[PDB]
């Protein structure tokens, strides 16, 4: 969600100075949510070898 | 007298030809501001120009 990404429910820009922090602000916010997601498929890859020894 | 006032009209035409010198709202020649910047890459750095007056 967006308060865990970084961002907030009211977050915008009302001038280019702010537009050009917001670049910055969305490059991070990009960036830590695709790290959640990677490690998110890595532990359902471990659910998987899991369920097969569990076998 | 007529070279005077021919020469009036011609400041008058440069005057506004120079008004008129926008693209879609913004001007870069006729004083408006003294710069703009443009996009260069993702991170948002600029392409400075500067404004020429005319």
């Amino acid at each position: 969600s967006l308060a865990g990404i970084g961002l907030t429910t009211t977050s915008t820009f009302t001038t280019a100075a702010a537009a050009k922090t917001m670049i910055g602000t969305i490059d991070t916010a990009l960036q830590t949510a695709t790290n959640k997601l990677a490690s998110l498929g890595t532990s359902s890859v471990g659910l998987d070898t899991h369920l097969t020894f569990v076998g | 007298n007529a070279l005077k006032s021919d020469f009036d009209s011609l400041r008058d035409q440069i005057e506004k030809a120079a008004t008129n010198a926008k693209f879609n709202g913004v001007s870069i020649a006729d004083g408006s501001t003294t710069k703009l910047t443009f996009l260069a890459n993702s991170d948002g750095s600029g392409f400075t120009v500067n404004a020429k007056t005319i």
